Parts: structure tokens; C-alpha cells; sequence
């Protein structure tokens, strides 16, 4: 569901993407636990205030460059499971149909 | 033991043309190999020429002819010039 | 034993790139392997010939240079 | 709407042609080439030792020969109004070179 | 009298005596002309000067103080007569001339 | 001795190509062949004359031609050897 290195799913507009958790945020201690570990916010690591006080997660999207790592809060990231993949297929088909409507 | 090369003379020539330019050892080896290659090419050509004419001695004339045969155009002309002037200077000396 | 497969496709790709090739068929790699093998035997045979006539058990780079020289492919940088 | 960046086909190829037409270092892995050379050096004699420099010279000469052959193949394929090399191009190149 | 090099008498930098000895020991002919090694040393020195000059030019163009094999290859291949002379010659770590066919260029 | 390269008639070039196993010939070919042949002839004749003069002779012998061809890596038999 939500663990360091565990597979996680992340929303992005009308589409969803599988990501790998690297940092789990604990707002009370202002610390994220990372795997190559209680560590505070780094010199370049930073979380916006609207998600720094919630369960945030620093993730990399599989199939995408590491240049696109994101600090996503608990809002978009869901527990990795079968129904999540099913509604991933739902939004994939929604995008397919929207594009086909744009064309045809 | 000791092995001879052309490193010193090449170094001197380099200092003549480019009195400030260094060189790596590998370039030195390549230069030596090239010099040797030219040497054997020209020497074999001269010897073949001498045997062609049924003569016992390889003169500078044979080297001149061999250089003309092995070198293309302007290189041949300039090298012929160098050989001629050096020979004349040494003989006068 | 399939050291002929030690020449990976990426290496052949790099080699063609230095040769200035943009698009490569998939059948090329095996052809390259074969041609390279042919070349290698052709040189190594003569190299070993030289090494034997010298009554030696180790092949010296100088032998290789001689073999290349007698095959019309002069090499510098090794004496 | 998020799309991943990717160059069009032929871009990376030209970049790599530029890159490898500039440097001079060897491209083949050393150990596989050495193993292949030793394996080939068995049908002529057994238990042969090698100076490392001999293997290096072999690698250099082989790579130079292959580069020249690649370039000739490229010229052949272009002459066939194509941009992709196919083995018949190599065969024609070697045939004209007289190796065949 | 004091020993004076024959190279100095010809005003060269290549050892004419070594050249003469090698000519004698090379089994090229029974007798070797007196003025032959001078001619050969002169020619060798001239060719060496030519290649060295071109290579130094190239190395300067690369903002480098020491000639490397790459500079040598570039100089030899860029020259017409020199490349023709070394047509069948391979230089280690020489690389190749950077050259791309036009038809492969984007258009 | 001027404009003898045109003495190489087109039918001769056809015959040469046919012996080479060529079936269809362009018209823009013949001058190209003439130029290549002229280059080849110049290359051989230069060295042949070099051999002739180094012997301090006034006529060129075939034997010289054989030497010149051998030097160019194109060995010919049957002309004295």
C-alpha cells in the first residue's frame, strides 16, 4: 500500500501512473524516511506547505526519467492493488476515447 | 642492453619547427616506426634498381631515382632539392 | 566457447557509428562476426608461423606487426 | 496530457556518429576479444602464450579494418538509394576489395 | 684532428654514420656509395620536418602542447600527398576524420 | 601528338565492356573511361620513363614497363619476365 520502495499509484489529471516510493513523509517530526532513515528536509528536498503537513511521498514514476521525481501527498497516491489497476485501465480507456473523439 | 631509435633527432627537428611543442611517447614510437618504414622502402627500391643495372654500388643517384619513384609530386621535388643541397654542402665541406 | 558472441551488438553498432553509418539491418551483426573471424584467422595463422619459426612459445607483438606488414596492412605504434 | 520527451529516429544516430568520429579509444570490450583471439589461436597450435601488446595490436588492426569496411558498406548502401545497411552491401564491398 | 660529425659537414640532424652502417648491414648491395647516406638522411629529415610541422599545427589547433597520435592521423589524412604516401598505413589511436555523408543529414 | 585520346573509338569501349560482361551501356560513359585510362597510362609511363633514364638510355624497353607495373602492384607475365 504505502511503504518505502513499495509500488504506489499516483494520479495526474485524468490519468494515473505507477510509481516507487523513496521517501515517506512524517509531518509531525518534519522528517522523511528514505532508502538508498530518519532525515529532515534536505538542502534541495522541499515539500510545499499544503502537502508537507500530510502523509507525503517522494516517488519516481516507472517508465519515466528520474528527472520527473515528485513529492506527492496522500491525496493522489493510493494503495497498490488490483482495483487500482482496473480504474487505471478505466482512465486509459477514457483517454483513448477522448483522443478518438478528438480525431473522429 | 641498449636499443637505438630516432627519438633524439626527431626531438631536435621538432624543436626546430615548433620550439615550444611537446610530444607523447606514443607519438614518438609512431614517428620511429614511420622513419624505419620509409627507410626500408627506399633502401629496397634502391637495391632493386642497382641490381637492375648490374652494378655493385648504391650511389646517391640511386637514392634520388628511388625517391622520385616512391614519392608523389611536390614531396618528391622538395626531397630531391634537400638531398642535392645537403650532398653539395657535405662534399664542399 | 561462443566467444564469437562476445562481440555484442552494441559494440558492432559503435563500430559502424565511427564508420559513419546511420541505420543498420538486424542481419548485419552475424555477417560482421563471420568477416572478423576470417580476418582473425588470416592474421593469426601467419603470426603463429612466425612465433614457431622463432622456436618460441609466446607470440610477440612484433610477430603480429610482421604478419600485418606481409598482408599489406602496415601498423605503427608498436615498433 | 503528460507526454515523455523523445527525439525522432535518426537524431541519436547522428549524435553518436559525431561522437565516435571524434574520439579514438577502442570500442570492443577487452576480455571478450582476448578470449576470442585465444580460442582462434588453437587450431594452429596448443598452449600458446601471448604478449599483451600482441593482443592490443590485433585489436587495433581489426577495429581499423572493420571501420574501413563499414564505411565502404555505407557508400554501397547509399549508392543503392538506401540509408540502412544490409549484408549484401558488405558482400559487394568485400568482393570489389578483392578479398572475396 | 678532432672528430667532426658528417652530419655537421652536411649540416643535418640525422645521424649519417648510423645510416651508413645500417645501409652496409642491410644486405642491399656489396658496395655503398660515400654520398649515399647523406642523401638518405637529408630526405628522412625533410619528411620528418614536414609531418612534424603539420602535426604541431594540428595540436595547436587543439590548444595542446604535446602532439598525440590523433594529431598525427589528422595531419596525415588531411594532407593529400602524405595520405597518399601512407595509403596502406594504420596509426594506432589515430581515430578517423570526422566526416558524415550529406544524404544522412536531416532535411 | 595532340588529341589522340579520341583515337580510342567508342566501338572499342563497347568491345571492352562486353568482354567485361556488360550488357547495357550509357552514352555518358566513354569520356569517363578515357579519363581513367589516361590517368592509369600516365601513372605507369612516368615510372617507366624514370627507369629508362636512370639507365641513361634513349629508348624505353618493355622490361622497364614490367618493372613499372610490378611497382604498381599489377604484375604482368609473358613479356620477358
Amino acid at each position: 500500500e504505502f511503504a518505502l520502495g513499495g509500488r504506489c499509484l499516483a494520479f495526474h489529471g485524468p490519468l494515473m501512473y505507477e510509481a516507487k516510493i523513496l521517501k515517506i513523509w512524517d509531518p509531525s517530526s518534519k522528517m522523511y524516511t528514505s532508502i538508498p532513515k530518519p532525515q529532515k528536509l534536505g538542502e534541495d528536498e522541499s515539500i510545499p506547505e499544503e502537502i508537507i503537513n500530510g502523509k507525503c511521498f517522494f516517488i519516481h514514476y516507472q517508465g519515466w526519467k528520474s528527472s520527473w521525481d515528485e513529492w506527492v501527498g496522500y491525496d493522489r497516491i493510493r494503495a497498490y492493488n488490483e482495483e487500482n489497476i482496473a480504474m487505471k485501465k478505466r482512465l486509459a480507456n477514457e483517454a483513448k476515447e477522448a483522443k478518438k473523439s478528438l480525431l473522429e | 642492453t641498449r636499443k637505438e631509435s630516432y627519438a633524439i633527432y626527431v626531438y631536435k627537428v621538432l624543436k626546430q619547427v615548433h620550439p615550444d611543442t611537446g610530444i607523447s611517447s606514443k607519438a614518438m614510437s609512431i614517428m620511429n616506426s614511420f622513419v624505419n618504414d620509409v627507410f626500408e622502402r627506399i633502401a629496397g627500391e634502391a637495391s632493386r634498381l642497382a641490381h637492375y643495372n648490374k652494378r655493385s654500388t648504391i650511389t646517391s643517384r640511386e637514392i634520388q631515382t628511388a625517391v622520385r619513384l616512391l614519392l608523389p609530386g611536390e614531396l618528391a621535388k622538395h626531397a630531391v632539392s634537400e638531398g642535392t643541397k645537403a650532398v653539395t654542402k657535405y662534399t664542399s665541406a | 566457447r561462443d566467444n564469437i558472441q562476445g562481440i555484442t551488438k552494441p559494440a558492432i553498432r559503435r563500430l559502424a557509428r565511427r564508420g559513419g553509418v546511420k541505420r543498420i539491418s538486424g542481419l548485419i551483426y552475424e555477417e560482421t562476426r563471420g568477416v572478423l573471424k576470417v580476418f582473425l584467422e588470416n592474421v593469426i595463422r601467419d603470426a603463429v608461423t612466425y612465433t614457431e619459426h622463432a622456436k618460441r612459445k609466446t607470440v610477440t607483438a612484433m610477430d603480429v606487426v610482421y604478419a600485418l606488414k606481409r598482408q599489406g596492412r602496415t601498423l605503427y605504434g608498436f615498433g | 496530457v503528460k507526454k515523455p520527451h523523445r527525439y525522432r529516429p535518426g537524431t541519436v544516430a547522428l549524435r553518436e556518429i559525431r561522437r565516435y568520429q571524434k574520439s579514438t579509444e577502442l570500442l570492443i570490450r577487452k576480455l571478450p576479444f582476448q578470449r576470442l583471439v585465444r580460442e582462434i589461436a588453437q587450431d594452429f597450435k596448443t598452449d600458446l602464450r601471448f604478449q599483451s601488446s600482441a593482443v592490443m595490436a590485433l585489436q587495433e588492426a581489426s577495429e581499423a579494418y572493420l571501420v574501413a569496411l563499414f564505411e565502404d558498406t555505407n557508400l554501397c548502401a547509399i549508392h543503392a538509394k538506401r540509408v540502412t545497411i544490409m549484408p549484401k552491401d558488405i558482400q559487394l564491398a568485400r568482393r570489389i576489395r578483392g578479398e572475396r | 684532428a678532432k672528430a667532426k660529425t658528417r652530419s655537421s659537414r652536411a649540416g643535418l640532424q640525422f645521424p649519417v654514420g648510423r645510416v651508413h652502417r645500417l645501409l652496409r648491414k642491410g644486405n642491399y648491395a656489396e658496395r655503398v656509395g660515400a654520398g649515399a647516406p647523406v642523401y638518405l638522411a637529408a630526405v628522412l629529415e625533410y619528411l620528418t620536418a614536414e609531418i612534424l610541422e603539420l602535426a604541431g599545427n594540428a595540436a595547436r589547433d587543439n590548444k595542446k602542447t604535446r602532439i598525440i597520435p590523433r594529431h598525427l592521423q589528422l595531419a596525415v589524412r588531411n594532407d593529400e600527398e602524405l595520405n597518399k604516401l601512407l595509403g596502406r598505413v594504420t596509426i594506432a589511436q589515430g581515430g578517423v576524420l570526422p566526416n558524415i555523408q550529406s544524404v544522412l543529414l536531416p532535411k
